[PDB]
């Protein structure tokens, strides 16, 4: 294939295995950053039946009630779609800090996560939403109008448009009273001349984008004239609120198998066959990027049948991961032992510092050691017939490095005293 | 770990024949990719730094003399020298190192020869050892093999012996006497008699 | 000539710290793992301590885990332990070897090894040798009264090493050591070297 | 009640391990009421108990291997398995299976007859062969 | 264990060129370095060419530099060698070979050698051999008339291994070349195979 | 509170800025290289010798505010930034100029060349020893320290053995051979020389103002006069505080340059002592905007170009320096000079290698752009290419006595070891002077193949094959003959 | 580059003695910094790559027998086999890897054993082979140890002498005689007659 | 015209080694009529010339040793070196000073002892000592 349309997650995992810039919307240049040219961005939202209800709800609590009120279902099989209700409540796929994404860290398992996900089984098992559903069940339900909400992006339009039933398209419902934080997915072609030039004058043009918009909404389009022109549609402005509630999509080669793992844990979670927290333990150790086959087989089985210590076999796998990569809370309680005197305490400090994948060690024994707890240097040179040589010793004062070698010389067989050297010197 | 145990404490021999010395391990150090035994053996002369003699149980290292030679198997692993030499004596360690690093308690080599007459030597204490209070009368035997003499003091005694040096094979031993200034006054000959199986020496 | 040469050793009060170095030359220090191992008289050698090539993994000895702390710098060449929290099982002498490049592959065990330091823990102070002349054949001196055990003692600043009879130290009942040292002869001095009291002494044996 | 350990062998640190337990003998609800788990002995040292679970089906661990190891116990099949990951060469041991049941006075242990585990610590190690 | 296998060998005109792979099981490839070594009748083992572990320092032999190219893939366990421009004293038997770590400090040689694989070069085109059974005590069977030289030859698909003898091949005065295999016996068929003609070729001895 | 700073620079109103905050401040001679293996709290310098100094860990990142980030100007912000990390908190921007007498010669010479003439109708002298004032002649002519490219600096190209380097320092050393200018002159008697109205001209910085107001003689600056009709470009400086990473006062230090130094009575009381020059702070830099010296540095800083960050910079300065001084005295030619100055940039070569390299480059000065060329190589060869690899890919395309086999050979060749490319470019054109089908398949059990260019020429070779071995369908699909 | 000759090449002894095969260097191979050899002993048996035998000249690699023992110095070195074993005749290398890498002429380690009497076979064509249009008849002797033996034809021929076989220790010969078909017609009795220090097949 | 080589040994690759070759018995001016260089052989390859400088102090190089070895005539002294930097394995040989003179029917040639250079192309000794 010469070109790929595709959203710019896989784009780069792909770089990193092998005038016109000002006509586009800067931050479509800088999410692709270049490897690929920006055509679509694409943002979820929820799109309701006009005549099923005059309004749609602003809480993913009420929609239950609205549901067994007909008696809300959508795409369950791709992360994508699902995934809002968990980034609502502080769910993030990896640290956005001062510009960059911070492998080591990701947030899957957080708390706001878990509640996202039981409530996503909460409603599962309450028969309000279908687990085995996929996209185009959720099309021909919406389509045939049995379904009153939906989550679908801009593409979709254009065959509800063919099943002529009015539809209105809003943000998605806030979730525990915060706005949900959907993927805004940036559909881009990747180059495997001709082709570039081919993208360049004739598809990045006005004329190109409105007729491939024609056929599938594209949404927010990269170019600037058409996303003016077409900005007065209010479900491009749906889009757009959408986009800014929720996050891009990052660069990084760390997403497909990411990706892989949160659909692994959807399908565990809404199945039933584990719980969220096993389900979320299971999509952290698949995302972990230096576990070896049989390590991370290990780790899923000891997850598995044993759920009482997950945290610590997290833990343990994030050490070995750290560990096979190609303190300060012991810093601050070393400082804080009253009895232990302060060589010793440089020197615990130091085994810190030097090494802190001990330090657990290092602060327990020192602890041990707690509990247990609770000079110039002078020299003589004798310059004499019967012995001839210098010897140190440490003392307080002159005086006690005097008796001290003046004894010396008793057991060795007229003394001076230098005191810039700090020297006695005996001579026979 | 792994921790090893050695047969001889110590063992005795004179030279141009050989010796044996075994060691055991409580399990099974093979390597199963490999199939190479993970045990080395390694000689430490008095007073230096261990040198490598043999890994693997069988290879054996650069440099090392034909005599060394390596056998043994699951858990019994043994050290040969076909013709022990006089600059042989050093003490032998099996060590493991497939599963963490030990090492065993250490072999003893000695060399036997034939008897030699002692030497016997009588020092008095020197002046500033005197004055500063106390005595001390040294007797002193050089050159004798067979590491087996009594040393008696007639007029609380210290006695210290070298090690077996490779070249002569003999030993040296002092009798150290130890007393005050005015034990030393009160009395006049002091004599230190040595027996052996291969003689009195006084002064006044 | 691959050359390790440690430093740092002495006398310490127990329950103290002390930090070992180890310099290496005469290979790539920085492609090597390295390790620390302690040899005591009553209980001989055992594996204290191992630093991977990278620093990236290290492992410690069962009795000495949580105490010790082993690090090096590749740019420096050198190698450090730490200890803390000493106790009196701890007097031995400790050597830094090399462990050869894929020893799983080759088999190639500890190889190069240094000289050692000797570290010694108690509560007693350290004290000067006494030195004495010993009247003549042969002659000699003895060192009396020094309690940290090394002691080197040469002849004629090593001149002459030929009937050379030193002889080990013995604990008397006091707690300090006494040894004596002689040649066996047809100037004379005898030198002293006390390394934790800095003692240098040059004595003259005459009759 | 008669104890049979299965698995174990020479494994490369970082490695897992998989040990198995079998009980026979013994009724289920006996078994059930006696607890189960996982002492290990190196030569030299003392007996050290590194998993057990209780007759309710609470785990216990040593602090050493928390979270490294893994206990489970399956009454159906009267198995005990324990799962062993991110192993270092101070985990080589003998591993004894071990039953703990109450006779009300005082506590009485069964005892297998335990399963050899060898971590061999070693370099270039990464891709040699195993079956071969 | 260690095993290195070789392919791409085979008949090429001379001028032409061809591609030799190495592929390393067994040990991490990425960290040794990688020896071509070539071997004939009338020439005799000579190193060809040889390849750093990071593919930093290439060395190639006298003879050959201009016109082989040594090169490696880490990540697939490969090595590659390139050879253009090739003349008539070209054909032998390629090997790869692993170079030990730090030769210069433990002395380890090449130790691991492949199979080897059979380049030849000629003007001539290749064609398949005829296979004749032969009447019996012994029976065998001869191949003639196949110009490129390796020929396996197995009894029984490696059944029976006793009695098998082989005879090295002779050229012919047509340039072609021809050799018996025979068996001595108190099923018997005789399977040939011919690789740079692709030929596997069954046959049955009978009376 | 310990800081080091230059002698030529205000040590006075630093100390009694310090005074009105205890403060410590030294300026000791050659601080610059006595500071990364004594590692002062704090030392101010310039912004080239802080890359090395945070590679090496010797000053620690400081943690900025954005307000304080917008309260100076922003190109000192990128200038002191390395690897995108705020290392020292820019203070002042100095640009050389030129300083003339106004009664010596009523308006500056517009070129360098004039200068000669002047000099001679006198009967301009300024410091030799430092690289920082001679580099602006050197870099008139094209030269370069790095190859500033796309925003990224390339360290393994150097522009120092250019032909308009040459040709300046040439024009240097003629002026010394002149007489004209002196070769052992330095900063004190170039200051001395000006004081006494002894010189006409001079080049120095701000900071040598004040001590001009202190001889009462009138002194105009300009921008430093072109070099063949093309403008100098003298480095543009950046200097800055940078805070030692073992200080034990790093907060109190950090609190010092935040709100008392980095303020408007700090910098005019530091000017009042010597004279910055472009202060990075926005009101103050307007208030002295109005001054024409400041235009006159500014419009020279314009002219030149930003002093780099590399680490790899102090090593130049010190080959460059070299060179210099070995073009001064007259010891070795100018392009002598510039190969032993880039033979000594490069680091990756050992120092019996560096070494070799010079006497290579001492005894024999006619292959000297060989020598260079294969040191180059033997740095990026030891270094933890494209140029001659693009050439021999055009040259072999065009072969045309060579068919497509071969040429995709020596292209694979050519792709995969490049370092041998020129013997493998020889080689082909060696073949040039020499030069001057579907496989079908037999299913006696067996299977054979041969090459033919029709399925009738196949089926005639397998027949004779079948022929000579004792034994017909044909399969376009598979293509394959079976017999039977 | 360093070429190495070896004196010996070919090479025959019975089993039980020792061996000795020797090859000069053009250039001395003394690493001066850790004062080694840089010269290895490798091993070829037929149909086989090479083994490493000896490495340094002096240690023996890991796994091969004590009967294998290098030596000497300079620019001459030496190895040494004992006992030569039944399995022991191959190719021997000597191989020098200081500068750059090249190897020996290489020294053939021949079999010596008593006389052995060889058995002969006389084997027609086959018809498959004749309607081709040409003929051959094959004339085989099979377990002889001196590969010495002449063959005649009785009615331009090919012989063929297949390696000695390490476990037996004795040769196979075949002689081919190919003629034209009408040549094969025109003649009705072929035998074929063998002359060896250890006899007449014929046939219609 | 005795000539005397000095220098040589075992190098390791991308090093430095300095040869030194010393003329006697011809007088000042006769030896700067003669253009004198460095010959280089392999066991089993004749001799090539890898340096050469005539009378009029011009140098001329072999292609595969162009700017890694240089070679300096000091006329005054007798005296000739050859620099070598950046070796390689392939450059092991025995060196030969070499005096070229016409004499104008014909040239004839003076070649020395010969000294022997040897490049070790180990790895691991990069840091090795020497003593
Ligand atoms: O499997 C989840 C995938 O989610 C995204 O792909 C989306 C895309 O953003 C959307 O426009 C369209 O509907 O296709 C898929 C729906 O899953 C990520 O870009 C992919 O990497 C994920 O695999
Ligand atoms: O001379 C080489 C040095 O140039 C600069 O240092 C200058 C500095 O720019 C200027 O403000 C002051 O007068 O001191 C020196 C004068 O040379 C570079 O900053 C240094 O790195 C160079 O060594």
């Amino acid at each position: 294939p010469d070109i790929i349309f595709w959203a710019h997650d896989r784009f780069g995992g792909y770089a990193q295995s092998g005038a016109f810039q000002d006509k586009l919307y800067p931050f479509t240049w800088d999410a692709v950053r270049l490897i690929a040219y920006p055509i679509a961005v694409e943002a979820l939202s929820l799109i309701y039946n006009k005549d099923l209800l005059p309004n749609p709800p602003k809480t993913w609590e009420e929609i239950p009630a609205l549901d067994k009120e007909l008696k809300l279902m959508f795409n369950l099989q791709e992360p994508y779609f699902t995934w809002p209700l968990i980034a609502a409540d502080g769910g993030y796929a990896f640290k956005y800090e001062n510009g960059k994404y911070d492998i080591k860290d990701v947030g899957v398992d957080n708390a706001g996560a878990k509640a996202g996900l039981t409530f996503l089984v909460d409603l599962i098992k309450n028969k309000h939403m279908n687990a085995d559903t996929d996209y185009s069940i959720a099309e021909a339900a919406f389509n045939k109008g049995e379904t009153a909400m939906t989550i679908n992006g801009p593409w979709a339009w254009s065959n509800i448009d063919t099943s002529k039933v009015n539809y209105g398209v809003t943000v998605l419902p806030t979730f525990k009273g915060q706005p949900s934080k959907p993927f805004v997915g940036v559909l881009s072609a990747g180059i495997n001349e001709l082709a570039k030039e081919f993208l360049e004058n004739y598809l990045l043009t006005d004329e190109g984008l409105e007729a491939v918009n024609k056929d599938k909404p594209l949404g927010a389009v990269a170019l600037k004239s058409y996303e003016e022109e077409l900005a007065k549609d209010p479900r491009i402005a749906a889009t757009m609120e959408n986009a800014q509630k929720g996050e891009i999509m990052p660069n990084i080669p760390q997403m497909s198998a990411f990706w892989y793992a949160v659909r692994t844990a959807v399908i565990n979670a809404a199945s039933g066959r584990q719980t969220v927290d096993q389900a979320l333990a299971f999509a952290q150790i698949l995302i972990m990027p230096n576990l070896t086959e049989e390590q991370r087989n290990g780790f899923i089985q000891s997850l598995k049948d044993d759920p009482s210590v997950s945290k610590e076999i997290l833990a343990e796998a994030k050490k070995l991961n750290e560990h096979q990569a190609p303190q300060q809370s012991a810093f601050y309680e070393i400082l804080n032992m009253p009895n232990l005197n302060e060589a010793q305490r440089n020197g615990f400090i130091q085994s810190l510092k030097d090494d802190p994948s001990q330090s657990t060690n290092v602060l327990g024994e020192a602890k041990k050691l707690n509990e247990s707890q609770a000079v110039t240097t002078y020299k003589l040179v004798i310059n004499g017939k019967t012995l001839k040589g210098e010897t140190t010793t440490k003392a307080v004062d002159a005086e006690t490095a005097e008796k001290a070698f003046k004894q010396y010389a008793n057991d060795n067989g007229v003394w001076t005293y230098d005191d810039a050297t700090k020297t006695f010197t005996v001579t026979e | 770990n792994i921790m090893l145990t050695q047969s001889p404490s110590s063992l005795a021999v004179s030279a141009g024949e050989r010796v044996t010395m075994s060691c055991k391990s409580t399990q099974s150090i093979l390597y199963n990719s490999n199939q190479k035994t993970y045990l080395a053996w390694y000689q430490q002369k008095p007073g230096q730094s261990p040198k490598l003699l043999i890994y693997w149980a069988s290879t054996r290292a650069s440099g090392v003399p034909d005599r060394f030679t390596g056998s043994g198997s699951g858990t019994d692993f043994t050290l040969t020298i076909n013709s022990v030499q006089p600059e042989d004596l050093a003490v032998y360690y099996c060590h493991q190192y497939l599963s963490a690093w030990t090492f065993g308690g250490g072999t003893k080599l000695e060399i036997k020869r034939t008897v030699a007459a002692p030497s016997v030597f009588i020092f008095p204490p020197s002046d500033e050892q005197l004055k500063s209070g106390t005595a001390s009368v040294v007797c002193l035997l050089n050159n004798f093999y067979p590491r087996e003499a009594k040393v008696q003091w007639k007029v609380n005694s210290q006695e210290s012996v070298t090690e077996q040096d490779s070249k002569d094979s003999t030993y040296s031993l002092s009798s150290t006497l130890t007393l005050s200034k005015a034990d030393y006054e009160k009395h006049k000959v002091y004599a230190c008699e040595v027996t052996h199986q291969g003689v009195t020496k006084s002064f006044n | 000539d691959v050359q390790l040469v440690e430093s740092g050793g002495g006398l310490v009060q127990p329950g103290k710290s002390l930090r070992l170095s180890c310099a290496a030359s005469g290979f790539t220090f920085s492609n090597f793992g390295m390790h620390w191992v302690r040899q005591a008289p009553e209980m001989g050698l055992e594996w204290v301590a191992y630093i991977s090539s990278g620093s990236t993994t290290k492992y410690y000895g069962d009795t000495v885990k949580g105490r010790f702390t082993i690090s090096r710098d590749n740019p420096k060449n050198t190698l450090y332990l730490q200890m803390n929290s000493l106790r009196s099982e701890d007097t031995a002498m400790y050597y830094c070897a090399r462990r050869p490049l894929y020893d799983g592959d080759y088999g190639y065990p500890m190889d190069y090894w240094g000289q050692g330091t000797s570290v010694t823990v108690s509560s007693a102070s350290t004290k000067g040798p006494s030195v004495f002349p010993l009247a003549p054949a042969a002659l000699g001196c003895l060192v009396k009264d020094y309690f940290p055990e090394p002691v080197t003692v040469s002849w004629n600043s090593g001149a002459l090493t030929s009937g050379v009879h030193t002889f080990p130290a013995v604990l008397q009942s006091s707690g300090l050591y006494s040894l004596s040292s002689v040649v066996t002869v047809p100037t004379y001095i005898c030198n002293v070297n006390h390394k934790p009291s800095n003692t240098k002494v040059d004595k003259k044996v005459e009759p | 009640v008669q104890l049979q350990e299965s698995g174990g062998g020479l494994v490369q640190p970082g490695g897992s391990l998989r040990l198995s337990c079998t009980a026979s003998g013994v009724t289920i609800s006996a078994l059930n009421a006696m607890a189960m788990g996982w002492y290990r002995q190196a030569p030299g040292e003392r007996r050290v108990m590194v998993a057990a679970v209780s007759e309710r089906g609470n785990a216990m661990y040593r602090e050493s291997v928390q979270g490294r190891f893994t206990v489970t116990r399956d009454f159906t099949n009267k198995m005990v398995s324990l799962q062993m990951d991110n192993l270092k060469p101070e985990d080589t041991a003998v591993y004894y299976c071990h039953v703990l049941e109450d006779r009300v006075d005082s506590f009485h242990d069964y005892w297998g007859q335990g399963t050899q585990v060898t971590v061999s610590s070693l370099e270039g190690t990464k891709h040699h062969h195993h079956h071969h």
